[PDB]
RNA sequence: GUUAUCCGGAAUGAUUGGGCGUAAAGCGUCUGUAGGUGGCUUUUUAAGUCCGCCGUCAAAUCCCAGGGCUCAACCCUGGACAG
């Protein structure tokens, strides 16, 4: 099996760059590249190495038959994600992550069970019998509902492979699998520390146009070990 | 630099405690042989010297982290016990051995450095210089 | 697509209520809890004393598996339970001999506890104190010598006993580091 | 210096001692008080199995340390050793070649000078046995009487392999020491040995 | 059984085996004599150090292997690690 990456599109997408060079974390010394104009620039042929790794287990484990979380809460991410998930048939946290949502399960999941009344509710039409209070209520539940548990919903029982945009911000992701038995393929740029993932891929925070890259190849891995699961069983 | 042979020790101690396979250290006799020998009992990858307005540099490449560096289930332990302070020393029969023989003692004696199982080979006794798990 | 009620439905009954679901299911996990210490611990309130019991509570098979937990709750059943559910997240393998006894001499650390197992010849039963000797046991040892230096609390001294025996090596496992043959090193 | 009492009550307390009694215990009708001491603190369940051994054999406590003392110093795994050399006793294997009803018998008739090894009177029952020893009775009327009754009446054919028995002038014959496997009741060693860490 | 005596547990005087920011504990600060420790390379010597051999460290005791008092305690023969 092969995945499709060359030196000429990594270069296209502007993986390359990352934070400026006060803002470094030099646990990541060992595979950076060079520094420009305070700019950090990261090793690519490690970039390639760790993505091709990526996707291999990505593949063998949608071919498994293993259910996959996606995670990045970043404004722009955040709309690449629902799509992302939505390409690969998979389950997606965009909007605000919650803390306890993998570590946390049973009490998550009675909140699965409540949502799930509240979509039943609003589509057999019996929120218009109602005093508007009442109403407003029931809205407030589900606007929330619908933020925290829309990417989720599918999902029941525990998921074993989660992958994560951005490391830095997602600290409680990172804690929950490392908590529970869980592998996490995990965005790096320059100021992260590369202990939190189980494969960390050297990559871009600010540049969407890497996260499209990366996440497009990681997501196309997904899609071809889901036509092969979707033989397999 | 009261005691060459215990800086060295450290040296590695505290680069194997840091998570790094790259050491400097300072060459002589008693240090190129106790690399030496570190490397036929295989506790370290790779050895080599440098040399720069007259000072002597080994390098050594040190065993790569436990499957992350979080995760660390083994250090190496290094200890030093023929000092400066007391110097120990021990005939053929009180031959040190260390946690069953897992680790190794290194000897200082009339035929060389060596470690405990040499000695034992050739029937000799001498200073020790230090343990290694 | 199925319906959303019957499907969701579906996933409801699977996960059943803790209220027309009754708990025994303990001795299917073949483990056994040994209650090694219960205190009264007490937080205090304008009402008065508000008292809790704590218990330090270590699982082990007695066939070379064992964890520590520790619990707190009002009565002492409830606490034991708790004690029971964290020690099982927790839980670690002790490297064993043959004989069934350590590989090797170790100490450890933790807190003020420290700690010091050294194997036994066979025959020679468990011989320790109160932490270090009921975790020891439960794990399967038969053999061993162990004392704790330094304080003297039960639960400290019970995890010091664990990191103690974690890092245990193996001789296969020294031998595949060091890169050399078994029948060398036993030499 | 030797124990006279209830025999029944220790068996209660402590489990099953054959070389005590041939009777099993009563139903045991406790169950109405339904008293207990809660459970047994790690102690008593050492103490109860030290108990055990002492109460089977018929040795005192000062006699068993003193055993154990010799336990130690040999070189070997030490609980088997104490079993070996409690094991050996010359009641215990006048005993369990059946030509005793229990040990308080097999005693007995070791002290009133019944009993012959290798055509030596020998009274005192703690006499250690060694390999390649003959076990007979006196030649006279009562000695030979007890053992015929005693040994026919029992059918008891558990002989455990050390141990060899010969059918008319009444030949026992010590084979050799005794296998573990082989001991004479259901004790964990480890226990014991547990037990006199502090003597 | 109680009392007295000693060692233990006591890592509680710590070589093996602890401590001194706040718990007992860093002289108020330097200069310096005795004393202790002291970089690298080659050679020498052999005081330590190591290995072999010899003399001795009485017998009794402790340790191992047999033997004798019916057993054991106790006695007797032979031999040896330590140091
Ligand atoms: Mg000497
Ligand atoms: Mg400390
Ligand atoms: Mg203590
Ligand atoms: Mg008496
Ligand atoms: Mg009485
Ligand atoms: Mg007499
Ligand atoms: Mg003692
Ligand atoms: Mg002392
Ligand atoms: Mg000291
Ligand atoms: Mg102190
Ligand atoms: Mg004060
Ligand atoms: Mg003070
Ligand atoms: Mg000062
Ligand atoms: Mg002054
Ligand atoms: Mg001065
Ligand atoms: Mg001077
Ligand atoms: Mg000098
Ligand atoms: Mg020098
Ligand atoms: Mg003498
Ligand atoms: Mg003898
Ligand atoms: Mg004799
Ligand atoms: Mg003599
Ligand atoms: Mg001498």
């Amino acid at each position: 099996r092969y995945w499709n990456i060359n030196l000429e599109e990594m270069m296209e997408a502007g993986v390359h760059f990352g934070h400026g060079t006060r803002k470094w974390n030099p646990r990541m010394s060992p595979y950076i590249s060079a520094k420009c104009k305070g700019i950090h620039i990261i090793n690519l042929t490690r970039t390639a190495r760790f993505l091709s790794e990526a996707c291999d287990l990505v593949f063998d484990a949608s071919s498994r038959g293993k259910q996959f979380l996606i995670v990045g809460t970043k404004n722009k991410a955040a709309d690449s994600v629902a799509r992302a998930a939505i390409r690969a048939r998979c389950h997606y946290v965009n909007k605000k992550w919650l803390g306890g949502m993998l570590t946390n399960w049973s009490t998550t999941e009675t909140r699965l069970h409540k949502f799930r009344d509240l979509r039943m509710e609003q589509t057999a039409g019996r929120l218009a019998r109602l005093p508007k209070r009442d109403a407003a209520v029931v809205k407030r539940q589900l606007s929330h509902l619908q933020t925290y548990l829309g990417g989720i919903k599918y999902m029941t029982g525990l998921p074993d492979i989660v992958i994560i945009v951005d490391q830095q911000e997602e600290y409680t992701a990172l804690r929950e699998c490392i908590t529970l038995g869980i592998p996490t393929i995990c965005l790096i740029d320059t100021n992260c520390n590369p202990d939190l993932a189980d494969i960390s891929i050297p990559a871009n925070d600010d540049a969407i146009a890497s996260i499209r890259l990366i996440l497009t190849k990681l997501v196309f891995a997904i899609c071809e070990g889901r036509s092969s699961y979707i033989r397999n069983p | 630099g009261k005691d060459t042979i215990a800086d060295i020790i450290t040296c590695i101690r505290n680069a194997d405690m840091n998570r790094k396979g790259t050491v400097r250290i300072v060459s002589t006799n008693i240090t190129e042989n106790i690399v030496k020998i570190l490397l036929r009992e295989g506790f370290i990858e790779n050895a080599r010297k440098h040399q720069e307005r007259n000072k002597y540099f080994l390098v050594l490449t040190l065993r790569h982290r436990r499957n992350k560096k979080g995760p660390y289930l083994n250090t190496f332990h290094l200890k030093r016990v023929s000092r400066p302070g007391l110097r120990i020393y021990s005939n053929y029969q009180r031959i040190p051995r260390i946690l069953g023989g897992m680790g190794i003692a290194i000897l200082s004696t009339s035929r060389g450095i060596m470690t405990d199982r040499e000695a034992r080979l050739e029937g000799i006794g001498g200073e020790i210089l230090c343990y290694i798990w | 697509l199925g319906n959303d009620v019957y499907a969701m439905d579906s996933k409801i009954k699977k996960a059943t209520g803790f209220g027309s679901k009754s708990k025994k299911e303990k001795i299917r996990d073949g483990f056994e809890e040994n209650v090694v210490q219960v205190r009264r611990v007490t937080k205090v309130v304008k009402g008065g004393k508000h008292m809790r019991f704590r218990a330090i509570v270590v699982v082990g098979d007695k066939k070379g598996q064992v964890g520590v937990g520790v619990g707190k709750a009002k009565e002492v059943v409830s606490a034991v339970q708790k004690a029971a559910v964290d020690a099982r997240r927790n839980i670690i393998t002790v490297p064993m001999t043959k004989y069934l006894t350590f590989p090797h001499r170790n100490e450890a650390d933790y807190g003020a506890a420290r700690v010091m197992l050294r194997p036994a010849a066979p025959g020679t039963g468990v011989i320790a104190g109160g932490a270090v000797r009921t975790v020891l046991e439960m794990a399967g040892v038969e053999n061993a010598l162990g004392k704790q230096l330094g304080s003297n609390n039960a639960l400290n001294n019970a995890r010091a006993t664990i990191v103690a025996v974690q890092t245990m090596r193996q001789f296969s496992d020294v031998a595949r580091d060091r890169g050399i043959p078994m029948e060398e090193l036993w030499k | 210096s030797r124990y006279r009492g209830p025999r029944f009550k220790k068996i209660r307390r402590l489990g099953a001692l054959p070389g005590l009694t041939n009777k099993r215990p009563r139903a045991g009708s406790d169950l109405r008080n339904q008293s207990r001491s809660g459970k047994r603190s790690q102690y008593r369940i050492r103490l109860e199995e030290k108990q055990k051994l002492r109460f089977h054999y018929g040795i005192t406590e000062r006699q068993l340390l003193k055993y154990v003392r010799i336990a130690r110093k040999a070189k070997g795994s030490t609980g088997q050793v104490l079993l070996q050399l409690l094991e050996m006793r010359l009641d215990n294997i006048l005993f369990r070649l059946g030509m005793a009803p229990t040990i308080p018998g097999a005693r007995q008739l070791v002290n009133h000078r019944h009993i012959l090894v290798n055509g030596r009177i020998v009274d005192i029952p703690s006499y250690r046995c060694k390999p390649q020893d003959t076990i007979m009775a006196r030649d006279e009327q009562k000695s030979i009487a007890l053992i015929q009754n005693s040994l026919d009446l029992s059918p008891r054919e558990e002989l455990p392999k050390h141990l060899t028995l010969n059918p008319f002038p009444y030949k026992g014959l010590v084979n050799q020491i005794i296998d573990s496997k082989w001991v004479g009741l259901k004790i964990n060693e480890l226990l014991v040995v547990e037990y006199y860490s502090r003597q």
